[PDB]
């Protein structure tokens, strides 16, 4: 109860800690997702410009 | 479909006004070739006209 002693858990904690940054670590986020139809854009854009200076 | 027309675009038009540059230069000959022929029968018709 009142316990005492405390030689247990705590060492048993810092184990735990490798499980939680491996499985929440491989997620994936929404946002990013929206980033890369930018940069493409973006690029074929200046290759048509790249296009335009192979007519201009 | 833009940039495959935008190569044949060029080629249609470089052919015509290089051709427009051969007959610009063209017509700056004749017509000082036809008026170097009237301009001697001009000279010479003053003195058709003068003695009389």
């Amino acid at each position: 109860d009142t316990s005492t002693w405390f030689i247990t858990i705590t060492s048993m904690i810092m184990t735990l800690f490798i499980l939680f940054q491996l499985k929440i670590s491989n997620y994936s986020y929404p946002a990013s997702p929206e980033s890369i139809e930018l940069k493409t854009q973006k690029h074929s854009t200046p290759w048509e410009m790249k296009w335009t200076k192979i007519y201009l | 479909i833009d940039l495959e027309k935008s190569q044949q675009a060029l080629v249609q038009k470089r052919h015509y006004l290089f051709d427009v540059q051969r007959n610009n230069i063209a017509m700056a000959l004749e017509v000082t070739y036809r008026e170097r022929l009237h301009r001697v029968y001009k000279e010479i018709k003053n003195r058709l006209d003068y003695h009389i």
